[PDB]
RNA sequence: AUAAUGGUUUCUUAGACGUCGUUU
DNA sequence: AACGACGTCTAAGAAACCATTAA
């Protein structure tokens, strides 16, 4: 034919893995029936838990808690919610409440200094009155922080994200950090915040809620990402920094490092030479190596948004041993391709089109070094109501789901392994409470860090952890 | 086995074409076919190149300005397209004008794209009825043309974007649909009427839309065939278009 | 900032080209 | 032909704000 392209294939589902290593594509599903992963080895025996809140705003703490103990309903979408059953049910350990010594009041100063409009005076201030629980480091695991609307001023403006500066100056001080607003009060179903607060707070107070199975443990998997200052002298400040997911030996990893070791000094293109290249991948390599038993990866799946140069490649090529395979494959968010799902011949009527989207995991071969990866469609098997009914997280947004792109610039053979593995690293994220996310894990989490380190210039070099920024 | 994924791009069998090339930057042309507004399409590269007639360069350039005019073949048209970004545009406008030659389709511009709107006084033709039933609710029709609620001085209608693409040596046009909104100043106020018209589009109703769309561009659909278009048949430096009427499609591999 | 991504409008970067020059 | 310095075309992204909540 004229206009028949390649044949199409499907990599069918991530298998999520929960306690007593029990497969489940559903992740609130199988929290609710199994436990979460670090249970079986009780590494989060306790989930300690504190309050940082304004003069009189501990009621909404309170009543947050309150809500997490007790169980909920789905009200907005009913097809993949299930019910929560309350944190003491679902996860095993309990939510201990915070005493009268760790039920600390912000300074009555931090709305005189929001008045006026100091996001950075706000943000020192709110870590000074922090300060005070650094003490009592064993008396609680996880710290929450309301940030009333009130504040709203000081939000975001100009390049500066209170967020992410806090989330830096925390950082240092070894302590998870999780803030609640009025979008999680005010928001109607609650059944969606308490799942997610809970898998937040599970997450952030040292356990695992789940992880991926049937994981190679001689993979690795890197991502780049970067982030744009403006300055005063017309200039585009260009901050890069990368992200490595390890299966370990047990565990799970998702650290970040930041590519300003003493070296690059961009302020341009945001692309990186031999010898920032090579420096960046030389703490990757090490950090494999170390957190692995004398060993490195046998295979190496880099990745970013922007295209490697020739020298870039070099880089690449020349960071890692002969015995090792470097994949560059480069995503691409914006496409105008797009695709209909057509069903064959069933009973007597002719081809028709379905009446839900195309299938999730499916990919299409344009040329030998492009194609097209689906990381959203229909999902079968994720519907709480009627077991037929295939489901499409983006419905209420998007009619139809939108193509990613891959253009990669090294390897060979079929584009199996590159899709499964984007689709399986697309499910890992704990930070949503959703059944996947467009982008695979380490680009979000790149993209995150490269905002976090751009807020603040002056940040200490040592590698941090998914829980500091999640 | 037979589940399948039907594009939205359709193939370009053309390979090589002819086009008059003028011996005498690319902002001082730019300015003279602005205030010349001739018929014909012009582009700037190491010799100026167009597709019309003499006349209408005649009006363009001075007589004393033509050294020569001479025919120019850019063989392999999709080898020169990926090489150069100005015989892109030059091959989208002069495949764009075969096209929508003949046909009651009006033809809008924003932000270097261009769309096929249908126009308001001609909305209830016969050929303007396959679309109304796709866009209509259940048996019902559908209005392909009108206002919009609570927006003085502001219309929309059903509009196809229509773009070219090169990938792995072939030539492919790409057709969307979305809905063009008349001022183009003002299309932001409409946003949320578009996403109400747009909310319950989902795989067959989109099915139906670009199949209509497509019986609008072309008129014949199926059979394996092909439909010839020109663009300017009434001069030397003409084009001549064919275009595949099946968008691509993939099966699986079973 | 429990969260998902759909729009809108700017800006930047990277390639491809051209034009005096300019240096020599 | 010496290396800038300045204009077009395209393809891609990042801030910075709006919106609703899965046939
Ligand atoms: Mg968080």
């Amino acid at each position: 034919n004229l206009s028949q392209l390649a044949a199409h294939s499907t990599i069918p589902e991530p298998l999520l893995l929960f306690k007593d290593n029990r497969t489940d594509t559903h992740p609130l599903r199988g929290l609710s029936q199994y436990g979460p992963y670090s249970a079986c080895f009780n590494l989060p025996g306790q989930v300690r838990l504190a309050y940082l809140a304004p003069t009189e705003h501990m009621r909404k703490l309170d009543a947050i808690v309150r809500e997490l103990q007790n169980p909920a309903t789905p009200k907005e979408a009913t097809n993949y919610y299930v019910e929560y059953g309350g944190f003491e049910k679902v996860f095993k350990v309990p939510l201990v409440m915070p005493q009268e010594h760790l039920r600390c009041l912000a300074l009555d100063e931090c709305h005189g200094v929001a008045a006026n409009g100091n996001g950075l005076a706000l943000a020192d201030k709110i870590v000074q009155s922090m300060s005070g629980l650094f003490r009592q480091k064993h008396a609680f695991d996880v710290l929450l922080v309301y940030l009333p609307a009130s504040w709203k001023k000081c939000f975001e403006y100009d390049g500066f994200d209170l967020h992410d500066r806090i989330k830096a100056k925390v950082a240092p001080l070894n302590l998870p950090i999780q803030i609640i607003n009025d979008t999680a009060l005010t928001r109607q179903c609650r059944a969606n915040v308490m799942w997610g607060v809970s898998v937040a707070l599970y997450a952030k107070a040292g356990g695992i809620p789940w992880k991926l199975a049937d994981w190679d443990k001689d993979e690795a998997y890197i991502g780049l990402s970067y982030a744009i200052k403006k300055n005063a002298e017309g200039q585009e400040y260009t901050t890069c920094c990368s992200q490595v997911f390890d299966p370990d030996g047990t565990g799970f990893e998702f650290v970040a490092y930041d590519t300003r070791e003493f070296i690059t000094d961009r302020k341009g293109n945001p692309y990186l030479s031999y010898q920032e290249m090579q420096s960046v991948l030389s703490k990757s390599l090490h950090l494999y190596q170390s957190s692995h038993n004398g060993r490195m990866p046998r295979k190496i799946f880099i990745h970013k948004t922007t295209h490697f140069t020739e020298d870039e490649i070099q880089g690449a090529f020349d960071s890692f041993s002969s015995s090792t395979e470097i994949e560059l494959v480069q995503i691409i968010q914006s496409t105008n391709w797009y695709g209909l799902k057509v069903d064959g011949k069933k009973g007597d009527k002719p081809v028709a089109p379905a009446s839900y989207p195309v299938d999730r995991g499916l990919y299409q071969p344009l040329t030998e070094s492009e194609c097209l990866l689906w990381t959203q469609g229909s999902v079968m098997g994720v519907n709480q109501q009627n077991p037929g009914q295939p489901v499409f997280k983006e419905a209420a947004l998007t009619p139809l789901p939108n193509p990613i792109m891959l253009r990669r610039f090294s390897g060979n053979g079929g584009w199996h392994a590159t899709c499964s593995s984007i689709l399986a690293l697309t499910k890992v994220d704990w930070n949503n409470n959703t059944l996947y996310k467009k982008l695979p894990v380490t680009l979000v989490y790149s993209q995150v860090f490269a905002d976090v380190v751009k807020q603040t210039p002056e940040i200490v070099n040592e590698i941090y952890d998914y829980r500091f920024f999640m | 086995s037979f589940p399948a994924l039907r594009t939205n791009a359709l193939p370009v069998v053309t390979q090589s074409i002819r086009c008059g090339v003028v011996t005498l930057t690319f902002s001082e042309l730019k300015e003279r076919i602005s205030q010349k507004s001739p018929k014909a399409l012009l582009t700037y590269t190491e010799k100026v190149l167009f597709l019309g007639g003499e006349p209408e360069i005649r009006k363009i350039f001075s007589n004393d300005e033509i050294n020569s005019i001479g025919q120019y073949y850019i063989d392999e048209i999709a080898q020169s397209v990926a090489a150069s970004t100005f015989l892109k545009s030059f091959v989208e406008e002069a495949i764009l004008t075969a096209l929508l030659r003949e046909k009651p389709i009006l033809h809008r511009v924003r932000h270097r794209t261009h769309y096929a709107v249908i126009p308001n006084a001609s909305a209830k033709d016969d050929r303007f009825l396959d679309l109304r039933k796709a866009v209509g609710f259940k048996g019902d029709l559908g209005y392909i043309t009108g206002n919009v609620t609570n927006a003085k001085e502001l219309s929309w209608a059903e509009a196809v974007s229509i773009r070219l693409e090169e990938r792995g040596g072939k030539l492919w046009i790409m057709l969307k649909p979305e809905i063009w909104i008349k001022p183009l100043d003002r299309r932001e106020e409409a946003t949320d009427f578009i996403r109400s018209r747009r909310r319950y589009r989902f795989n067959q109703c989109s099915y139906q839309i670009l199949d209509a769309w497509i019986k609008i561009l072309f008129g014949s659909i199926g059979g394996g065939g092909t439909v010839n278009i020109s663009c300017f048949p009434d001069a030397e430096f003409k084009a001549e278009f064919e275009i595949g009427t099946r968008t691509a499609f993939s099966l699986g591999v079973g």
